Protein backbone atom coordinates (compact mmCIF):
# COMPACT_ATOMS: atom_id res chain seq x y z
CA UNK A 1 0.00 0.00 0.00
CA UNK A 2 0.82 3.78 -0.67
CA UNK A 3 -0.38 5.58 1.95
CA UNK A 4 -0.49 10.10 1.49
CA UNK A 5 1.63 12.24 3.77
CA UNK A 6 -0.46 15.87 3.85
CA UNK A 7 2.42 18.46 4.39
CA UNK A 8 2.22 21.73 5.40
CA UNK A 9 4.96 22.26 2.61
CA UNK A 10 2.83 21.93 -0.97
CA UNK A 11 5.22 18.83 -2.24
CA UNK A 12 3.12 15.71 -0.95
CA UNK A 13 4.78 12.41 -0.05
CA UNK A 14 4.25 8.82 -1.17
CA UNK A 15 4.29 6.52 2.16
CA UNK A 16 5.56 2.39 1.37
CA UNK A 17 3.92 0.87 3.84
CA UNK A 18 1.94 -2.58 5.34
CA UNK A 19 -0.33 -2.31 8.27
CA UNK A 20 2.94 -3.64 10.32
CA UNK A 21 5.00 -0.53 9.87
CA UNK A 22 6.10 1.45 12.85
CA UNK A 23 5.15 4.97 13.76
CA UNK A 24 8.70 5.86 14.32
CA UNK A 25 9.96 3.93 10.54
CA UNK A 26 6.59 6.39 9.70
CA UNK A 27 8.57 9.26 11.01
CA UNK A 28 12.29 8.14 9.81
CA UNK A 29 10.35 8.12 6.02
CA UNK A 30 8.98 11.34 6.68
CA UNK A 31 12.68 12.28 7.52
CA UNK A 32 14.16 11.00 4.40
CA UNK A 33 12.72 12.44 1.39
CA UNK A 34 11.10 15.65 2.65
CA UNK A 35 13.46 16.33 6.02
CA UNK A 36 11.32 17.50 8.49
CA UNK A 37 12.38 17.11 12.08
CA UNK A 38 10.42 14.03 14.69
CA UNK A 39 10.07 17.05 17.10
CA UNK A 40 8.23 19.27 14.13
CA UNK A 41 6.30 15.85 12.96
CA UNK A 42 2.79 16.19 14.97
CA UNK A 43 0.81 13.44 12.34
CA UNK A 44 -2.78 12.91 12.26
CA UNK A 45 -5.90 10.26 11.88
CA UNK A 46 -9.64 11.09 12.32
CA UNK A 47 -10.43 11.74 16.35
CA UNK A 48 -6.84 11.06 16.91
CA UNK A 49 -3.46 11.88 17.24
CA UNK A 50 -0.24 9.39 15.64
CA UNK A 51 1.64 8.61 18.79
CA UNK A 52 5.16 7.68 18.44
CA UNK A 53 6.25 4.10 19.50
CA UNK A 54 3.22 2.55 17.88
CA UNK A 55 2.23 0.26 14.78
CA UNK A 56 -0.41 1.46 11.70
CA UNK A 57 -2.61 -1.04 13.11
CA UNK A 58 -3.65 1.00 16.47
CA UNK A 59 -5.28 4.15 14.23
CA UNK A 60 -7.17 1.86 11.53
CA UNK A 61 -5.01 3.23 8.80
CA UNK A 62 -6.38 1.63 5.47
CA UNK A 63 -4.41 1.36 1.98
CA UNK A 64 -3.89 4.69 0.05
CA UNK A 65 -5.19 7.14 3.09
CA UNK A 66 -4.50 10.27 3.98
CA UNK A 67 -1.91 11.28 7.23
CA UNK A 68 -2.64 14.69 8.44
CA UNK A 69 0.99 15.96 9.36
CA UNK A 70 1.20 19.32 11.22
CA UNK A 71 4.76 21.19 11.53
CA UNK A 72 4.69 22.16 15.25
CA UNK A 73 7.64 24.59 16.37
CA UNK A 74 8.03 25.74 20.54
CA UNK A 75 7.22 29.76 20.11
CA UNK A 76 4.57 31.76 17.70
CA UNK B 1 1.42 38.05 -8.24
CA UNK B 2 -1.55 37.87 -5.54
CA UNK B 3 -4.40 38.17 -8.35
CA UNK B 4 -3.11 35.08 -10.47
CA UNK B 5 -2.43 33.06 -6.50
CA UNK B 6 -6.01 33.35 -4.81
CA UNK B 7 -8.65 32.41 -7.86
CA UNK B 8 -6.28 28.57 -8.06
CA UNK B 9 -7.94 28.30 -4.25
CA UNK B 10 -10.96 29.49 -5.05
CA UNK B 11 -11.67 27.26 -7.63
CA UNK B 12 -10.53 23.85 -6.04
CA UNK B 13 -11.90 24.67 -3.10
CA UNK B 14 -15.90 24.84 -5.24
CA UNK B 15 -14.95 21.64 -7.15
CA UNK B 16 -14.72 20.11 -3.42
CA UNK B 17 -17.18 19.42 -0.74
CA UNK B 18 -15.31 16.86 0.53
CA UNK B 19 -12.25 19.20 1.61
CA UNK B 20 -14.61 20.78 4.23
CA UNK B 21 -13.62 24.51 3.67
CA UNK B 22 -15.79 27.50 2.37
CA UNK B 23 -13.41 30.46 1.33
CA UNK B 24 -16.46 33.20 1.29
CA UNK B 25 -15.09 36.72 0.86
CA UNK B 26 -15.66 40.21 3.02
CA UNK B 27 -15.92 42.45 0.56
CA UNK B 28 -17.91 40.84 -3.32
CA UNK B 29 -15.71 38.52 -5.20
CA UNK B 30 -12.32 40.46 -4.72
CA UNK B 31 -8.26 38.50 -5.02
CA UNK B 32 -7.12 38.32 -0.99
CA UNK B 33 -9.87 39.52 1.37
CA UNK B 34 -11.28 35.93 2.67
CA UNK B 35 -13.30 33.83 6.01
CA UNK B 36 -11.75 31.13 5.39
CA UNK B 37 -14.18 28.26 7.15
CA UNK B 38 -14.17 24.96 8.39
CA UNK B 39 -15.89 22.27 9.96
CA UNK B 40 -15.94 20.80 13.16
CA UNK B 41 -13.09 17.84 13.76
CA UNK B 42 -15.09 14.73 15.44
CA UNK B 43 -14.94 13.14 18.85
CA UNK B 44 -13.40 15.77 20.61
CA UNK B 45 -14.45 19.29 22.27
CA UNK B 46 -14.55 21.08 18.95
CA UNK B 47 -17.01 18.66 16.35
CA UNK B 48 -19.21 19.74 14.57
CA UNK B 49 -19.68 23.47 13.65
CA UNK B 50 -18.41 26.21 11.23
CA UNK B 51 -15.19 27.61 12.45
CA UNK B 52 -14.55 31.58 10.64
CA UNK B 53 -11.36 32.59 9.82
CA UNK B 54 -10.60 36.47 9.03
CA UNK B 55 -7.62 36.21 6.63
CA UNK B 56 -5.15 39.02 4.73
CA UNK B 57 -3.05 37.13 2.41
CA UNK B 58 -0.27 40.53 2.10
CA UNK B 59 0.90 41.97 -0.88
CA UNK B 60 3.66 39.54 -2.56
CA UNK B 61 1.82 36.57 -2.51
CA UNK B 62 2.86 33.38 -3.36
CA UNK B 63 5.42 34.63 -0.87
CA UNK B 64 3.75 36.01 2.27
CA UNK B 65 2.04 33.91 5.26
CA UNK B 66 -1.83 34.46 6.28
CA UNK B 67 -2.60 37.26 8.69
CA UNK B 68 -5.38 33.93 10.48
CA UNK B 69 -7.66 36.03 12.85
CA UNK B 70 -11.10 34.21 14.03
CA UNK B 71 -14.61 35.69 14.64
CA UNK B 72 -15.65 32.11 16.23
CA UNK B 73 -13.89 32.02 19.71
CA UNK B 74 -12.02 29.16 20.73
CA UNK B 75 -10.70 27.63 23.93
CA UNK B 76 -7.70 25.89 22.64
CA UNK B 77 -3.63 26.81 23.68
CA UNK B 78 -2.57 27.73 20.12
CA UNK B 79 -5.64 29.30 19.09
CA UNK B 80 -7.14 32.92 20.61
CA UNK B 81 -9.73 32.88 23.55
CA UNK B 82 -10.08 36.53 23.93
CA UNK B 83 -8.54 38.39 20.44
CA UNK B 84 -8.79 36.29 17.40
CA UNK B 85 -4.96 35.68 16.68
CA UNK B 86 -2.69 32.14 16.23
CA UNK B 87 0.42 30.71 17.19
CA UNK B 88 1.57 28.14 14.22
CA UNK B 89 5.10 29.78 13.30
CA UNK B 90 5.58 28.58 9.54
CA UNK B 91 1.67 28.82 9.25
CA UNK B 92 2.17 32.60 10.09
CA UNK B 93 5.30 34.22 10.20
CA UNK B 94 8.16 31.40 8.13
CA UNK B 95 5.91 30.28 4.80
CA UNK B 96 6.50 27.87 2.36
CA UNK B 97 5.47 29.56 -1.01
CA UNK B 98 3.55 27.41 -2.64
CA UNK B 99 1.06 26.43 0.57
CA UNK B 100 -2.89 26.51 -0.14
CA UNK B 101 -5.57 28.19 1.60
CA UNK B 102 -7.30 24.33 1.37
CA UNK B 103 -4.05 22.77 3.09
CA UNK B 104 -4.07 25.71 5.50
CA UNK B 105 -7.71 25.57 7.61
CA UNK B 106 -7.32 21.64 7.29
CA UNK B 107 -3.91 22.59 9.19
CA UNK B 108 -6.02 24.55 11.86
CA UNK B 109 -8.53 21.56 12.03
CA UNK B 110 -6.06 19.12 12.73
CA UNK B 111 -4.61 21.88 15.38
CA UNK B 112 -7.54 21.29 17.08
CA UNK B 113 -8.12 17.52 16.44
CA UNK B 114 -5.96 16.81 19.64
CA UNK B 115 -4.66 19.86 22.05
CA UNK B 116 -0.96 20.70 23.19
CA UNK B 117 0.81 23.44 25.10
CA UNK B 118 3.51 23.60 23.03
CA UNK B 119 3.20 26.57 19.93
CA UNK B 120 1.57 29.47 22.86
CA UNK B 121 -1.13 32.30 22.03
CA UNK B 122 -3.44 32.76 24.96
CA UNK B 123 -0.98 31.77 28.19
CA UNK B 124 -3.69 31.34 31.16
CA UNK B 125 -5.69 28.69 28.18
CA UNK B 126 -2.55 27.00 28.08
CA UNK B 127 -2.02 27.30 31.73
CA UNK B 128 -5.41 25.90 32.47
CA UNK B 129 -5.19 23.02 29.77
CA UNK B 130 -1.82 22.09 31.51
CA UNK B 131 -3.67 21.91 35.38
CA UNK B 132 -6.96 20.62 33.90
CA UNK B 133 -8.84 17.63 32.11
CA UNK B 134 -12.39 18.38 33.49
CA UNK B 135 -13.48 22.06 33.37
CA UNK B 136 -11.42 22.38 29.71
CA UNK B 137 -14.28 19.67 28.84
CA UNK B 138 -16.98 22.18 30.06
CA UNK B 139 -16.15 24.91 28.74
CA UNK B 140 -14.21 24.45 24.76
CA UNK B 141 -17.61 22.26 24.10
CA UNK B 142 -20.09 24.86 25.02
CA UNK B 143 -17.72 27.47 23.02
CA UNK B 144 -17.73 24.74 20.13
CA UNK B 145 -22.05 24.64 20.18
CA UNK B 146 -22.42 28.59 20.61
CA UNK B 147 -19.40 30.17 18.67
CA UNK B 148 -19.13 27.74 15.83
CA UNK B 149 -22.85 27.39 14.72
Amino acid sequence: MQIFVKTLTGKTITLEVEPSDTIENVKAKIQDKEGIPPDQQRLIFAGKQLEDGRTLSDYNIQKESTLHLVLRLRGG
Amino acid sequence: SRAKRIMKEIQAVKDDPAAHITLEFVSESDIHHLKGTFLGPPGTPYEGGKFVVDIEVPMEYPFKPPKMQFDTKVYHPNISSVTGAICLDILKNAWSPVITLKSALISLQALLQSPEPNDPQDAEVAQHYLRDRESFNKTAALWTRLYAS
